[PDB]
């Protein structure tokens, strides 16, 4: 879903691993509006090809 | 395999690659101790065979054999040795002030009496000074040479981009602007494929040498009727003008350049990756 | 492969998917190296001209000035295709499809024909994208070179007529049996005339001077005639050799260039490249991994580089 | 070490020669190979995975396939082990008329 | 690179063993590439077209036609050889042994007959199976279309007679092509159909020219521009031979494409395409006749 979405993504470059003064440091991060202007989610789309919904009014 | 490292002992009697660039187009000298024999032959009797058995002979005056052979030739040394042969004055003259003052036209004036006298019983400078590479490093001596430069494929332009983070290496330059002719001006996109041809005016300009590199979109069935079109040095008949061989693939046409900015000012054009396929000449009409 | 795509554009008619199915191993030219481009330069309605369609002389012209490419993987959304004039550098070597009367044999270099066969016209047509569709049949390259003679001297005789209308059709081919008919219907001039200049002007240079002397054995020629097998059967019934037998001329200038070494040289440079000035360049030769020595119509042949 | 049925008479004598006779092997190849396609390389190592069980689903059917073509090599050689006995019998076998 | 495996058959001598150990890096032709081979594809025994042993016509068709192979290690019961003519481009170094001239830096060598060269030398025989591997000879492309036009050229003073072509220098040395005491008289008939090849290839098209282009201009844009770079040439030409050799529409045209099948037969014939490039590394740049040499896949 979420957790065990980037989890593959972490092991997939790790599989793929294989193949005179501080402050040199800024820190960031987006969430929380991030999700209240998407205004719905579905996650994992699949290997997939159409996506139809139809309205009935 | 996409990686390869050539490597040639020469002397620094020809290009000096530690006064050339980082970028430079080399040509080797295949059979360099060679042509006084072909200087007899090859040719029709009205050429006065004896001609080249001097002048060759004064070019390594200028340059004893020994155990370092006379090769790695120079992209400079064929542009600015032509410069006062081909249709550019005061531009193509540029690479002598290019080379006279990092190099010397001493060698110089002996090779363009030998780009007149070469091409003079019919013993053309092309299937001579083979094609090598693009100057990878200069671990020469003083006064010799220890080049590797590589040949062999796309690697060349490929090995470029990754020994140094800062800029690019080598990155390839035209090192005249009057070379690297453009030709397709009806422009459109793909990838650039180079070659190095040999334009020629036999008895009419008094054998003329000329060295440029041409860009086309184009085959190789597709550049002998190129090679027929646009040009104005068909007024001849002796014959097989115009050789030429596949320099390769710039897979790319976006990364072409126009600056002046070299190493004496001169217009040089930066083209940056290259499948340097090493092709085949041909020289026939 | 330096992987270059063709996506499919605009709609489908749901049987011709599986028209670009079967069409696996097949050559589409386009004219360019692109990572992506549409499919109109791609159909036969890109190698009409303007206003006019070429003939199998001119599809030869047609075919110089543009880039052959190997379908590779056949996408619903895009069809993969290998640029055969670079991205040849296969040791996978990039798999084609024969599709061609000839049972060709192991080790022949293959070279593209357009379609010019009786029955093999290589029609596929497309409605949804108005399109029609011809495949280079992929021929070994002796019989490629026995049918581009054929088919211009056929055009030669689109010049003049003065000969009884019973002429000889250059419509019947060999290949070690197998009578073969193609097509004459049409024959551009153009292309004829382009075709027969460079036939005329590359025979040009091909003689030299000490050329001539070779001339002067003409009549040594069919003194072996009556005393072996090889050059009877060498010399044909149908030339001029045994028609023209029914001398230096000094002219001696240093006599230190080689004449005679001379004269090989510059005939081997026009009239020894007379195949491929015409015709298009092969690079594709046949070798299969199996041991399996020829490779039948229909089958998918491993394909390495020039020869 | 033949017999003998040493004789009477003064035709000469038998002599029991007890030799060692060679013989020499052969060397044969017996070779067979499968497919692998372009897919299934991702595949069947690690590489090309998702969270969706179709990720899961389609590896399935990567060692579905390989689950039939290991059984399927093995059983090419002792397939292939009495072909050989066939030959190397009629090899050896002279024509029973003579 | 994909290595290639040519299995040695039964019971050879030491000598024959000793013969395996002198051929080390040299030029092997095979009709396929399956992985597993035998020594049946590679004898010149192997090479039998018509019933009777291949002349350097009958070798140069299967020369330009089976695949190269290199060996690189030699072994008891297997011959290993990385072949050229599989991998991708500039890989799978390879090393050769030279012959003669020097196969310097570059050159792109080509693999031909041995009897332009001595004919039993490089000939070398199994004793005990009894058979014969000729190897071919690596020389690079420009003394390699050289020397191929020459014997040729001396084949035809060789044919009907009444300088000498034999000198050839390289870029430093002398290089003595006649090789007399034994080896020339079977040159001319060793090369004895070849020579008829390039000979009847030029005695019909240029007695087929004179009756084409006098047919044709007359039977327009061909037409002026025919002579309008051959001003002087072909008409001179037409000057010449015309007057010194003698003089039919329909079976004109069916020779056209009878000469041209042949021409097409010839290019593949002749010429000797390059096919694997000595481009090597921290060399000496010149190889010497005897030592190995890096050479590398494509041209």
């Amino acid at each position: 879903e979420v957790a065990s979405h980037r989890r593959l993504f972490d092991f997939f470059a790790a599989v793929r691993s294989d193949e005179c003064n501080t402050l040199s440091l800024v820190r960031f991060l987006e969430l929380g509006l991030s999700v209240a202007c998407v205004c719905t989610k579905f996650p994992e789309l699949a290997y997939m090809n159409e996506g139809r919904v139809q309205f009935e009014v | 395999p996409r990686y390869h490292l050539t490597r040639q002992v020469t002397l620094t009697d020809l290009c000096q690659p530690n006064a050339e660039r980082a970028g430079a187009l080399l040509l080797a000298l295949r059979h360099p101790t060679d042509l006084p024999h072909l200087a007899r032959h090859r040719a029709p009797p009205g050429r006065q065979t004896e001609r080249l058995a001097e002048a060759w002979g004064q070019l390594l005056e200028a340059s004893e054999s020994g155990c370092a052979r006379a090769g790695l030739v120079s992209f400079n040394f064929l542009v600015a040795a032509c410069a006062a042969a081909y249709d550019a004055r005061d531009a193509a003259e540029a690479v002598r002030a290019h080379i006279t003052t990092n190099y010397a036209g001493a060698r110089l004036d002996r090779f363009s009496e030998c780009l007149r006298a070469m091409v003079h019983t019919h013993v053309f400078p092309h299937e001579v000074m083979r094609f090598f590479g693009g100057l990878v490093s200069w671990v020469t001596q003083d006064e010799l040479a220890s080049v590797t430069a590589v040949c062999s494929g796309p690697q060349e332009a490929t090995h470029t981009g990754h020994p140094g983070r800062p800029c690019s290496a080598v990155t390839i330059p035209a090192c005249a602007f009057v070379d690297l002719d453009a030709e397709l001006c009806l422009g459109g996109p793909g990838a650039a494929f180079l070659y190095l041809v040999f334009t020629y005016r036999q008895c009419r300009d008094q054998e003329l040498c000329c060295v440029y590199v041409v860009k086309s979109q184009l085959p190789p069935r597709g550049l002998e009727a190129a090679l027929e079109r646009l040009f104005g040095r068909l007024r001849i008949t002796t014959c097989t003008y115009a050789a030429f061989a596949e320099l390769g693939v710039m897979p790319d046409d976006s990364p072409r350049c126009l600056h002046r900015t070299e190493r004496v000012g001169v217009p040089v054009v930066i083209l940056e990756g290259v499948v340097w396929r090493p092709g085949g000449w041909r020289a026939c009409a | 492969c330096f992987e270059a795509d063709i996506a499919i554009p605009s709609g489908i008619s749901r049987p011709d998917a599986a028209a670009l199915q079967r069409c696996e191993g097949r050559v589409v030219f386009l004219p360019t190296i692109r990572r992506q481009l549409a499919l109109a330069d791609v159909a036969h309605e890109s190698f009409v001209s303007g206003g006019v369609s070429p003939d199998t002389l001119g599809l030869l012209l047609a075919y110089r000035r543009r880039f052959p490419a190997v379908i590779t993987r056949v996408l619903p959304t895009r069809i993969v295709a290998c640029p055969v004039d670079l991205g040849l550098t296969h040791a996978g070597t990039v798999n084609l499809r024969n599709t061609s009367p000839v049972d060709l044999c192991n080790g022949d270099p293959v070279s593209l024909v357009p379609p010019v066969f009786e029955g093999q016209a290589t029609d596929v047509r497309l409605e949804s994208l108005d399109l029609t569709l011809r495949f280079p049949v992929p021929l070994p390259t002796p019989l490629a070179r026995e049918i581009v003679a054929r088919l211009v001297a056929r055009g030669i005789r689109d010049l003049n007529p003065r000969t009884p209308g019973e002429l000889p059709d250059l419509n019947v081919l060999y290949y070690n049996g197998a009578r073969l008919s193609l097509v004459a219907d049409v024959q551009q001039l153009a292309s004829v005339n382009t075709e027969l200049r460079s036939l005329v002007l590359n025979m040009v240079y091909s003689i030299t001077e000490g050329t001539t002397l070779i001339l002067t054995l003409i009549p040594r020629l069919l003194a072996l005639s009556a005393q072996d097998g090889y050059v009877n059967a060498l010399l044909q019934m149908q030339s001029v050799t045994r028609e023209a037998a029914q001398a230096p001329m000094l002219m001696q200038d240093g006599e230190r260039r080689l004449p005679l070494y001379e004269a090989l040289v510059a005939w081997l440079a026009h009239a020894g490249q007379l195949g491929d000035i015409l015709a298009l360049a092969p690079a594709v030769r046949v070798c299969t991994f199996d041991g399996a020595a020829v490779v039948q119509s229909g089958d998918m042949a491993p394909v390495i580089r020039y020869p | 070490h033949q017999p003998l049925i040493a004789r009477d008479g003064p035709h000469p004598v038998e002599q029991p020669v007890h030799n060692y006779m060679t013989k020499v092997i052969d060397r044969r190849a017996l070779n067979a190979a499968f497919s692998l396609a372009t897919e299934a390389i991702a595949l069947l190592t690690g590489e090309a995975l998702d969270g969706t069980g179709i990720s899961l689903h389609r590896q399935l059917r990567a060692i579905q396939q390989l689950a039939r073509n290991v059984q399927a090599v093995l059983g090419a050689f002792e397939r292939g082990t009495a072909d050989q006995m066939l030959h190397v019998l009629l090899e050896k076998a002279p024509p029973l008329a003579l």
